[PDB]
């Protein structure tokens, strides 16, 4: 009962973290451009 | 909000630096010799019966006891006020300055 | 308003305590405060027994005026009186003004039957050793007067024991109508009324319900200057009452209770010269605070804990001792943390 | 006098308290003097301080409370040599009736000694540095099943967490042939695990090893301290050694990944043969490692064993699967089932002689249902003070709790064990000692407190223990050198010391003095009957008993212990001549014949019933517990729980009788905690009357011995075998192994063989019927009263 | 032991109740009462509330010795009076004694303070009627009969009502050590209606609304229930919380005419069925005008009183509608 | 990165507690009217001492809530520019 | 065994939301000083 329905709804907070894993990637790239302007 | 918790890691890492020097100075120094230190062996005596003296002794260390957490609690409460109050006033401008300008827009909408 | 109201009461306890204190260093109370002849059943402790039934039968009947609505009928007074003389109240009484640890070799705490009929003997073996004071005579003047600041400290002694008693009776009459005054309905009303029977104490439980981890374990470590079997009564009703209704913000803070009491390595840290165990009467102290906290939180009833890190479970394993304990800690703590979105929600 | 409450401030306790006078009494007592004492009790006054201890500089004495006041010239008495001692400008200069020292009023001190600068033999360690961290070199076995090698790696990475973040750390996997891993190294190899390899089958001495390692001492290793420049260099450690021994906190990635590619052992094992298995080899370069870089260092060699050796040294059974492991009626009568334990059982007597002179301990966790050869392997636990837990898989609780306690931190947060440790011994001059028994090696210190007789470990006021713990408890026998009563004045005090210098887990040295004081008896040799204690005589005997069958035969142990019996109850007690009615015992005599009934059945000296290794095991605990765990082993607690009895649990004595249906019955014997519940219990909640809450009384019984079964679990080293238990189950064996038939045969066919045929409703409640040979309770209580009373 | 317990405190609350109803039946009691008196603060409310504090002290501390803790400690005394002074103690008397069913011409519920006020006015109107009973001259002997009783008559209820404040201002002295101090310091536990009707419906006490209720029947029968029926057809709605459980006692009253007469030991008052054949007649047209208000949202506080509702009626017509429309509890 | 350095002091700050207390149980070691008047002061300010901590924690407890309402209405600033930033998109879509 | 596999899923997700949280904030620092180097 208190195990079951606290746990799956912290997977709706776990749905998110491939949003920051994605955005990660995104600032890679951003990096990687001010880095070609940089030299 | 930040600059001013590392406030908060070097007050608290210096009232330990001192704290711990007091208790490294008192110490060394009350138990290093033997007089002195046999005035801990015999102690207030690991035996009951108070014996009206030595439970004044005991109501008084659990009042300088509370006496440092208030210290430290009031040091606490202080320092709180200066996360807290800055969430009034700048956001507020910004409430501001973007409602004129938003009115604004809609004022100039409504002529053609 | 308050605070002085707790200060005088505080000193009612106290200076009791220290009274008996004195009281058993001559040797005068002897004979009711030793467990072995409590159940020896010694001839001279059923004159002491029945010294102590027949003073309260008279003190509540020639000390005792007609207090409010006590003043209309005559019946009113009789459970008055009845509920001075009941078995709960003396055994309160017995209780908290500090008297088993102080008992002659006591080897186990008493039930409630026999813990009164312990306190009946207190007032009566004071009531006869005053009458054997006040019997012999006036052979040496000067031992006369010692004779006589000794009857004097046991003559107030008895009615400071009495005066507790007839107020944790008039406690009692008040309280009874109050509880007779009033499964969903009988069942559940039954087994609350229990819960607020044995509460836990009000300061440690908005503590809880606060947060701030020193606020909080201030509050553990004052509450053991109170009588051993008696103060973590407090602490084990406390925490069983809102365990399981906390809401998930202090969830973590109950962890970063935990851990912190059951480390002495993240406290007292590595300092240039130290010798740790000094007064070991404060660092068996933290043991009993990590002890009765966290074995009590094993019988809290709810099977899901969070926690900060995989060394926070860690950590809890670290010291008290292995057997059961940890196996049921542990198991509960599976969902861990996301601190910095507890503070943030998304949605 | 309270004898519980001296165990509880000095840490000792004595079987005879009032001592014997004359060397003729002290023989016709017939019980030598002896006594208990554990150098690590949690003392209730015990009281901590650093200065320099004032040692009594010609004799070895030092100020305990029993010295001489003497406040008018500053010159004191010598407690065991009586010579004038004069005190230092300032150790007196405030002295009065209102002033005092510390120790000459509190005889349990603990000393932190003052660390003098370092001695030439750790070069790299500054004046006023702390002492190493102590050692773990996990031993591993991996020839076992992979089942049980997964629950092993999920023990091991719980225990290398479980051990200070400072401590340091080494490992040996160890199949065929013995891999000393690679801790070490820099911040560029991390990702791929280097092991050294040695051929398991030969003999490689502890000089060689160091040799293939690099370990070995160089003879112009002097480039002293000339290095400006050299990084950041642990200086404890030399760069050879720091390969293989790492801080837990800094090879804590590697020694994981170490642990998940830890697989069963590669080599194909014959379906007929055993596994091949290099154990001895295994302990041998473990030892040989810790020689060359951690000398007198704290060391705890954690060897996990899963079964027997078979290959290279101390190897106990050969490959070819026909032929079985020994037994006791093996050992009895020479089979050849056993031709390697002689040079299996001497090679580990030579590493324990290795690792007393290096002062590393070793300490076995067995876990396996075939014999992992104990009997030979038992000998470095009891010559370090290590411990042995063994356990029949390294998955059941045996094994996981006692694993977790011994890395269990006391209130500082540092462990609860100390190394090195140096058992120092003083007596006056009326009585000397005879030897030590437990986890103690003497050293050969000669001196004029040496007696001539020897218990155990003589030739020494001074022994070696490189591994105590809060129970380990060591027997110290003594005996008195007076020959006559008018050399002593009436009331006189004699008095005896003991010192402990041992390393502790901080990495300071200390030094605990324990002195204590007892009384000489008048020249009557009734005077010393108050003074007997029939608890630590029982652990007196039972403890010489177990060495003494050692050399000799465990039957002629028996008879030694029977007329001993008989000498000691013919003394002490009041009777008349051949009259068996009128004997009586007193209260100190009163339960120490019933413990020689339990020691003469146990398997402590009995070897029906038993495999050598668990002999072996109940032998090295009982060498190394305390008063109060010696009596749970030798006499089985039984305690009663039932809705007639409110309150305390009712200790019930071990027969049949005591086994009721409505009764639940808590067996502790030290190896066995066993909850077992009555038939009507069973009957009663079949159905489930416990469950449905017209009947909830007996769910409150039956959750009643958890609390209990839960306490005698925590405090407890090692951890016993926890069952859980009901009326005709298979697991209720444990109990009535130990309970003991109400009814023998002799009682049956001896009488009253017509006034039984004729009456009554078929039978009555199912009695439960037993069968055993041995010699009941009240049958020995006549024969030895009627023994006693005729002589 | 217990369950005679229960029957004594219902013997005395029930009577605290009806010596303050009768009180007022007869009338002697009105200045501090009424509530735009009260909300004025007019001379003759600031006099009892004066007086009315000051006997309320003077009771505590010497009236009442010292009976316990103040044997020697003077402080735990002072803390008796202080818990019988307590704010939310005479609200929670003023709960229990149901005097905002006595209270007239208010239709809102009253705070904490403002009921702590008018609790202390009762006791300080007791305290000056009193005073002037006894003061007056010994002149005429019809009069003589009437204040030779009433004086200690009004005495016997002057002392009273300020000592029932005593309990109920001890079980607050009483809370107070479990929840200030430590919990463990204490034992534990085993279209044209009668439009001078109209507005006293939803503002005015029972006493003060039955003087009217006996004249309305007086009229005669079809101009009698026209004026009622009317009336109450679009005012039930319109009573709201504590008017709308001045309702329900107002059928507890008529309807059920047995705790209306005081049941003191020794005496009761009669009435004929011909003084009741006009008052249970008008309270019977109240049950068959509260039958066609068919008013769902009707709201109760207590269950003793509506098993008696129902059965004042004998199993009519109506006694399945008011299960039907009375389902909701409220307190206060 | 708040967190993470609110986490550590609070560790802190029990160091600095126990260390405080084992000072204050060595300074009243040694130091050295009626001793039934002078328990009175020392534990009337206990519970004074008592009064004031746990005023304050309800303050500090405060605090808290209102220093948490950072993101739950600056985003709902963002969230309420949007949608009537929105509303304008769609009329000109439309 | 569902409920172990959803714990052990969210044992090594929240550690790896520590990672790239952690490491999120060394490139945002990055892009801050990127920028000012290119001033």
């Amino acid at each position: 009962g208190d195990v079951a329905a606290q746990l799956a709804r912290v997977q709706r907070d776990i749905d998110q973290h491939r949003g920051t894993g994605k955005q990660l990637g995104l600032t890679f790239q951003e990096l990687r451009v001010s880095r070609m302007s940089l030299m | 909000q930040v600059n001013v918790l590392e406030d908060e890691r070097t007050e608290l890492q210096m009232k330990v630096a001192n704290l711990s020097e007091r208790l490294t100075e008192i110490q060394s120094k009350i138990m290093n010799d033997p007089f002195l230190s046999a005035k801990y062996a015999a102690a207030g005596t690991p035996g009951a019966v108070p014996n009206a003296q030595t439970q004044l002794r005991e109501a008084s260390a659990r009042l300088a006891l509370a006496e440092s957490v208030n210290a430290e609690l009031e040091r606490r409460l202080a320092f709180e006020r200066s996360i807290s109050r800055s969430w009034q006033t700048n956001l507020r401008a910004m409430q501001r300055e973007l409602r004129e300008h938003l009115a604004s827009l809609a004022l100039a909408s409504r002529k053609s | 308003m308050a605070w002085i109201l707790k200060g005088e009461f505080e000193f009612l306890v106290s200076s009791l305590a220290e009274r008996l204190d004195i009281a058993k260093c001559r040797g005068l109370l002897t004979s009711s405060l030793d467990m072995r002849l409590v159940c020896s059943r010694d001839p001279t402790f059923a004159h002491y027994y029945g010294a102590g039934k027949a003073y309260l039968g008279r003190y509540i009947e020639k000390h005792l005026n007609r207090t409010g609505l006590g003043l209309q009928s005559k019946y009113m007074h009789k459970s008055l009186g009845a509920s001075i003389v009941d078995e709960c109240n003396l055994a309160h009484i017995f209780q908290i003004l500090r008297v088993e640890e102080l008992l002659e070799c006591n080897a186990q705490c008493l039930p409630v039957t026999v813990a009164a009929s312990v306190l009946l003997a207190i007032v009566g073996e004071l009531d006869a050793v005053r009458m054997d004071l006040l019997n012999m005579k006036k052979d040496v003047r000067e031992l006369d007067n010692f004779r006589r600041e000794s009857a004097q400290f046991l003559t107030d002694t008895l009615e400071f024991l009495v005066e507790f008693i007839v107020e944790s009776g008039r406690d009692r009459f008040t309280y009874i109508k109050e509880a007779l005054i009033l499964s969903d309905g009988g069942q559940e009303y039954l087994t609350s009324l229990y819960a607020l029977y044995r509460r836990g104490d009000l300061q440690l439980e908005i503590l809880l319900n606060s947060g701030s981890i020193l606020s909080i374990w201030r509050r553990l470590k004052a509450l053991f200057e109170l009588p051993r079997a008696t103060a973590q009564d407090l602490i084990r009703w406390a925490v069983i009452r809102q365990a399981p209704r906390l809401n998930r913000l202090r969830q973590l803070i109950f962890t970063r209770l935990l851990q912190v009491l059951c480390n002495p390595s993240l406290r007292t840290g590595k300092i240039k010269g130290d010798v740790p165990d000094f007064p070991r009467k404060a660092l068996k102290q933290d043991r009993a605070i990590a002890a009765t906290v966290l074995s009590a939180f094993a019988r809290s009833g709810v099977k899901a804990w969070c926690y900060e890190s995989e060394s926070q479970k860690l950590d809890i394993v670290r010291g008290m001792g292995g057997g059961e304990v940890s196996s049921k800690i542990s198991s509960m703590l599976c969902i861990k943390v996301d601190r910095g979105f507890i503070d943030l929600p998304m949605d | 006098m309270d004898v519980h409450e001296h165990e509880a401030a000095t840490g000792c306790r004595f079987s005879w308290n009032v001592w014997p006078a004359t060397r003729a009494e002290a023989q016709k007592i017939e019980l030598p003097l002896g006594c208990m004492f554990t150098p690590l009790r949690d003392c209730t006054s015990l009281q901590l301080v650093e200065y320099e201890p004032v040692r009594c500089r010609v004799s070895g004495c030092i100020l305990n409370p029993f010295c001489a006041i003497d406040f008018r010239s500053k010159q004191w008495t010598c407690p065991f040599s009586l010579q004038r001692n004069a005190f230092p400008n300032h150790y007196a200069m405030h002295i009065s009736e209102q002033n005092l020292p510390a120790e000459l009023l509190y005889p349990t001190i603990e000393y932190i000694l003052p660390q003098p600068m370092p001695a030439a033999n750790a070069p790299g360690v500054s004046a006023g540095e702390s002492l190493p961290p102590p050692l773990f070199f996990l031993v591993v076995d991996t020839c076992v099943i992979e089942e049980e090698l997964d629950q092993l790696r999920d023990s091991l990475m719980q225990a290398l967490a479980l051990m200070p973040s400072d401590a340091m750390v080494g490992i040996i996997t160890y199949g065929a042939m013995a891999m000393l891993h690679e801790l070490g190294g820099g911040s560029e190899n991390v990702d791929v695990m280097k092991a050294h390899v040695f051929r398991g089958n030969k003999e490689l001495t502890s000089t060689q090893i160091q040799q293939q390692l690099g370990l070995a001492r160089s003879a112009n290793a002097y480039v002293p301290a000339g290095g400006p420049g050299a990084p950041a260099g642990s200086p404890l450690l030399r760069p050879a050694a720091a390969r293989f021994i790492q801080p837990v906190g800094e090879c804590e990635y590697k020694l994981t990944s170490i642990l998940e590619e830890l697989r069963r052992d590669s080599w194909p094992v014959p379906s007929d043969s055993r596994p091949m298995r290099c154990t001895g080899l295994a302990l041998s370069v473990a030892l040989a490692v810790l020689e060359a870089a951690w000398y007198q260092l704290p060391a705890r060699v954690l060897l996990f064993v899963g079964g027997a050796c078979t290959s290279g040294p101390g190897q106990v059974v050969d490959l070819s699967l026909c032929e079985s492991i020994r037994h006791h009626l093996d050992l009895q009568k020479d089979n050849n089932n056993a031709r390697f334990v002689k040079k299996a059982l001497k090679y580990y007597t030579q590493l324990a002689n290795q690792a007393v002179r290096s002062g590393h301990a070793v300490d076995i966790f067995a876990c396996s249902l075939d014999q992992v050869g104990l009997y030979e392997m038992k000998v470095m636990t009891e010559k370090t003070g290590g411990c042995v837990v063994m356990g029949d898989s390294f998955s059941i609780n045996v094994f996981k709790d006692s694993l977790r306690k011994f890395f269990e931190t006391d209130s500082t947060g540092f462990l609860k064990m100390g190394f090195n440790a140096k058992i120092e011994v003083l007596c006056s001059k009326e009585f000397k000692v005879c030897g030590a028994i437990g986890p103690c090696t003497g050293t050969g210190k000669k001196g004029c407190q040496v007696s001539d007789t020897i218990v155990g470990e003589g030739m020494t006021t001074e022994w070696q223990a490189a591994a105590l713990d809060k129970e380990s408890t060591v027997a110290f026998y003594f005996e008195v050198t007076n020959q006559q009563a008018q050399n002593l004045p009436p009331g006189k005090q004699s008095f005896l010391q003991f010192q402990t210098s041992y390393l502790h887990p901080s990495g300071r040295r200390r030094l605990r003095v324990t002195t204590l004081s007892y009384r000489f008896a008048e020249p009557n040799t009734i005077d010393v009957a108050p003074g007997f204690d029939q608890e630590a005589a029982a652990v007196l005997m039972t403890r010489l008993a177990v060495f003494k069958t050692e050399s000799e035969e465990s039957l002629d142990v028996l008879r030694w212990l029977d007329r001993k019996l008989i000498r000691l109850v013919a003394r002490f007690a009041d009777y008349q001549k051949d009259d068996p009615s009128s004997f009586h015992l007193s209260t100190e005599f009163s339960i120490y014949p019933q413990f020689m009934y339990h020691l003469r059945r146990s398997h402590f000296l009995q070897t029906f019933n038993a495999s050598p290794d668990e002999t072996a095991y109940y032998r090295s605990v009982l060498l190394r517990a305390s008063v109060m765990n010696a009596l749970v082993m030798i006499q089985p607690a039984l305690l009663e729980y039932s809705f007639e009895q409110q309150g305390p649990p009712q200790p019930v004595l071990l027969d049949a009788q005591a086994l009721k249906p409505n009764v639940i019955l808590l067996l502790d014997s030290f190896f066995h905690v066993v909850v077992w519940h009555g038939e009507l219990i069973h009957q009663w909640r079949e159905q489930g009357f416990h469950n449905m809450p017209e009947y909830e009384n007996l769910r409150q019984l039956l959750q009643a011995p958890l609390e209990d079964a839960k306490v005698i679990l925590d405090e407890r080293f090692p951890v016993p075998k926890y069952v859980q238990c009901n009326s005709g189950g298979s697991q209720a064996r444990f109990l009535l192994a130990k309970v003991n038939p109400s009814t023998n045969y002799a009682q049956t066919a001896g009488g009253g063989a017509a006034m039984a045929g004729l009456m009554g409703d078929s039978g009555a409640a199912g009695e439960s019927f037993i069968n055993t040979d041995d010699v009941s309770l009240k049958v020995f209580m006549d024969h030895l009263i009627k023994l006693a009373v005729q002589s």
